[PDB]
C-alpha cells in the first residue's frame, strides 16, 4: 500500500553494502555480537581498511536500535566511531560501518605472555589514560559500558591515529538496566547479586585490566566453572587477592542479597596472609609507586568506595615521568601481528 | 531514568540536523496544499497526534515515548508526502520504534496491532468506519523506512525535563507543573518541535501558566539570559493553537478531510 513512485526511487537510489565493499573472505569476529569483517571500498576513492559489523539476528531489535541510537550521538577519539548503517532491505539486515583497528589488548597481553614486557616505556600508562578518557566520556553522557574487558578495548594500527585506544562493544540493551536478567573482570557486588549496573562497576573492570598489563596476567583468573550472580571460585580468587574485607571496609556488604551465602561459604580467617601489596610484589611492581596506589584504587572492593575515572585522570601517576602519549607505541615499531582471517 | 545523553544537546543530531528552516519546511508542504488547505493541513497534524497519544495511554507507556515517537511522525511528513506511506501505519510504527530506544520494558508484536485495532475502533471510529487492515509484516517494513529517513537519528530532547528544572527553580511545582506539563503536551499540536530548541518550548509553556494563574514571575523571566524575541514567538503559536482547538471539531470534521488526503498510487 505504499506510493510505487516513492517505493522505486527510494530503490534506485539506496545504498546497498556488498556494492560499495569489498569483504568477501576477510572475516575477523563472530559472536552474539554477530559478523565482523575487514573490509575496502570497492570504488577506489577511500584507500583504508573499514570494519564491517553485521549484526547478529533480523530486523531491528532493542540491541540493535539502542546501539544505533547513542553511536549515532557519541563523538570521542577514544570511542568507536560508527560511520554509516546499511539497512538491507531483501533479507532484513543491519550493517554497521566503523573505521578499522587493526589491534586490541586481548592480542597485545598473549604476545607478552606468550614471550619470556611491554616494551615500550609509557605504554601501560597511555592505555590506562586513553581508557579512563574514553570510559569518562561515555559516563559523563550517563552510558555505561557494561562489560569491559580486553577484547573489547581496541588500539589502532598504522595509519593516522597510529596506537590510540578505541573502546567498543558497549553493552547498550540490558533488560531494566539489570545484570540478573568468564567472571574475571566483574566486580564483586555483582558477584553478590548487585540488581543493576553501574558507573563503579565499569570502574573496577579498568582495575583488573590495568593489573593485567602491568604483570601480563589476569589478576582474578579462575577456572571456567548459570541463572545465578554468585559465583564461588571466583569470589574466592578475589579474596585470595585482595584479603576478605573488614565490616568498616564495606558496611553495606550487609544489604547485597547474597551476604547471608557468602558468610556461609566463607571464613575470614582463610585469607589472614593475603593483600593486593602482597600479590603485587609477587610480579614485580612495587607498592610504594604511584602505579600501585592508583591500582588500590580502582580496586575498591566496596563501590562507593571506589574512585571515579574523572579522579583517577586527575591523579599525580599521570604526571610522572613518562608522560602519557596520543600514541601508546610512542613511534615506536609495532611488532605485534595483525588480524588473521577466518 | 532516561538520563542517557542529557547534557549534550548542542552536540547533538537533533540541533544539528532536526532543527529546520520554516521557510524549507513550508516549500515541502506546497506539495500536499495542492490537494488539502493550509487549514485542512494543520488539523491532520492535530488529529494524528491524538492518534499517537491514545495509542500510548493504551500501552502503557511513559509521555517522554509517547513525545519522541510524535518526533518521528512529524520529522517524516516533513520531508515526504502523505501519499507516500499510509500515515494510519506509520503512527503505530513510530510508537514500535520509540519504545524499543528504551531498555525498560519491550512491547510486543501481537500487543501492538491488538492496541492499534483496539484504540482507533473505541476512540477514533467518527474517522474510520473499517478495522485496522495492516498485520505486523507491514510495521516492520514501514520501520525500516523510516529509520532510512531519519538518517538513524533516535534519540530526541524533550522539553519536560528543563520544564521540571525551571519550575523547582521558582519554586512553584505543586502551583505551576501541571498546567505547564499539559501546555507542553498540547505544543505537539503544532510545528514547534521542529523550529525551537526544547528549553525555550518549555520557558513559553512557564509563560502561559504564569498568565493563566495570575503569578507574577516577571522579575524570574528576566533574571535568566535568553532571547525573549524567540520565547515570545513561541507564545503567540500557543495562544494561536487554543484560538484552533475552539474553531475546530475534529470529530465532525475529520472523515471529510481524510478523503482528501492524497493516496499512495499502486504499482503498475
Ligand atoms: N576490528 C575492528 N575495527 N573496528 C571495529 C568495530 C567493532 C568491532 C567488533 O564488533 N568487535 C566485536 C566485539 C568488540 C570487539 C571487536 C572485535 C575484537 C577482536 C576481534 F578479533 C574481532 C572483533 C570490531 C572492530
Amino acid at each position: 500500500k505504499m506510493d510505487y513512485d516513492f517505493k522505486v526511487k527510494l530503490s534506485s537510489e539506496r545504498e546497498r553494502v556488498e556494492d560499495l565493499f569489498e569483504y568477501e573472505g576477510c572475516k575477523v569476529g563472530r559472536g552474539t555480537y554477530g559478523h565482523v569483517y575487514k573490509a575496502k571500498r570497492k570504488d577506489g576513492k577511500d584507500d583504508k581498511d573499514y570494519a564491517l559489523k553485521q549484526i547478529e539476528g533480523t530486523g531491528i531489535s532493542m540491541s540493535a536500535c539502542r546501539e544505533i541510537a547513542l553511536l549515532r550521538e557519541l563523538k570521542h577519539p577514544n570511542v568507536i566511531s560508527l560511520q554509516k548503517v546499511f539497512l538491507s532491505h531483501a533479507d532484513r539486515k543491519v550493517w554497521l560501518l566503523f573505521d578499522y583497528a587493526e589491534h586490541d589488548l586481548w592480542h597485545i597481553i598473549k604476545f607478552h605472555r606468550a614471550s619470556k614486557v611491554q616494551l615500550p616505556r609509557g605504554m601501560v600508562k597511555s592505555l590506562l589514560y586513553q581508557i579512563l578518557d574514553g570510559i569518562h566520556y561515555l559516563h559523563a553522557n550517563w552510558v555505561l559500558h557494561r562489560d569491559l574487558k580486553p577484547a573489547n578495548i581496541l588500539v589502532m594500527g598504522e595509519g593516522p591515529e597510529r596506537g590510540r585506544v578505541k573502546i567498543a562493544d558497549m553493552g547498550f540493551a540490558r533488560l531494566f538496566n539489570s545484570p540478573l536478567k568468564t567472571f574475571w573482570y566483574r566486580a564483586p557486588e555483582l558477584l553478590l547479586g548487585a540488581r543493576h549496573y553501574t558507573k563503579a562497576i565499569d570502574i573496577w573492570a579498568i582495575g583488573c585490566i590495568f593489573a593485567e598489563l602491568l604483570t601480563s596476567e589476569p589478576i582474578f583468573h579462575c577456572r571456567q566453572e548459570t541463572s545465578n550472580p554468585y559465583h564461588h571460585d571466583q569470589l574466592d580468587r578475589i579474596f585470595n587477592v585482595m584479603g576478605f574485607p573488614a565490616d568498616k571496609d564495606w558496611e553495606d556488604i550487609k544489604k547485597m542479597p547474597e551476604h547471608s551465602t557468602l558468610m556461609k561459604d566463607f571464613r575470614r580467617n582463610t585469607y589472614t596472609n593475603c593483600s593486593l601489596i602482597k600479590y603485587m610484589e609477587k610480579h614485580k611492581v612495587k607498592p610504594d609507586s604511584k602505579a600501585f596506589h592508583l591500582l588500590q584504587k580502582l580496586l575498591t572492593m566496596d563501590p562507593i568506595k571506589r574512585i571515579t575515572s574523572e579522579q583517577a585522570m586527575q591523579d599525580p601517576y599521570f604526571l610522572e615521568d613518562p608522560l602519557p602519549t596520543s600514541d601508546v607505541f610512542a613511534g615506536c615499531q609495532i611488532p605485534y601481528p595483525k588480524r588473521e582471517f577466518l | 531514568d532516561d538520563k542517557a545523553m542529557a547534557g549534550n544537546f548542542w552536540q547533538s543530531s537533533h540541533y544539528l540536523q532536526w532543527i529546520l528552516d520554516k521557510q524549507d519546511l513550508l516549500k515541502e508542504r506546497q506539495k500536499d496544499l495542492k490537494f488539502l488547505s493550509e487549514e485542512e493541513y494543520w488539523k491532520l497534524q492535530i488529529f494524528f497526534t491524538n492518534v499517537i497519544q491514545a495509542l500510548g495511554e493504551h500501552l502503557k507507556l511513559r509521555q517522554q515515548v509517547i513525545a519522541t515517537a510524535t518526533v518521528y511522525f512529524k520529522r517524516f511528513y516533513a520531508r515526504y508526502s502523505l501519499k507516500s506511506i499510509d500515515p494510519v501505519l506509520m503512527a503505530p510504527t513510530c510508537v514500535f520504534l520509540a519504545s524499543k530506544v528504551e531498555e525498560f520494558g519491550v512491547v510486543s508484536n501481537t500487543r501492538l496491532i491488538a492496541a492499534a485495532t483496539s484504540v482507533l475502533k473505541t476512540r477514533f471510529s467518527y474517522a474510520f468506519p473499517k478495522e485496522f487492515p495492516y498485520r505486523m509484516n507491514h510495521i516492520l517494513e514501514c520501520e525500516f523506512y523510516l529509520l532510512e529517513l531519519m538518517d538513524c537519528c533516535l534519540i530526541v530532547y524533550h522539553p519536560y525535563r528543563p520544564l521540571l528544572q525551571y519550575v523547582q527553580d521558582m519554586g512553584q511545582e505543586d502551583m505551576l507543573l501541571p498546567l505547564a506539563w499539559r501546555i507542553v503536551n498540547d505544543t505537539y499540536r503544532t510545528d514547534l518541535c521542529l523550529l525551537y530548541p526544547p528549553f525555550m518550548i518549555a520557558l513559553a509553556c512557564l509563560h502561559v501558566a504564569c498568565v493563566v494563574q495570575q503569578k507574577d514571575a516577571r522579575q524570574w523571566f528576566a533574571e535568566l539570559s535568553v532571547d525573549m524575541e524567540k520565547i515570545l514567538e513561541i507564545i503567540r503559536v500557543i495562544l494561536k493553537l487554543y484560538e484552533q482547538w475552539k474553531n475546530f471539531d475534529e470529530r465532525k470534521e475529520m472523515a471529510t478531510i481524510l478523503s482528501k488526503m492524497p493516496k499512495p498510487k499502486p504499482p503498475p
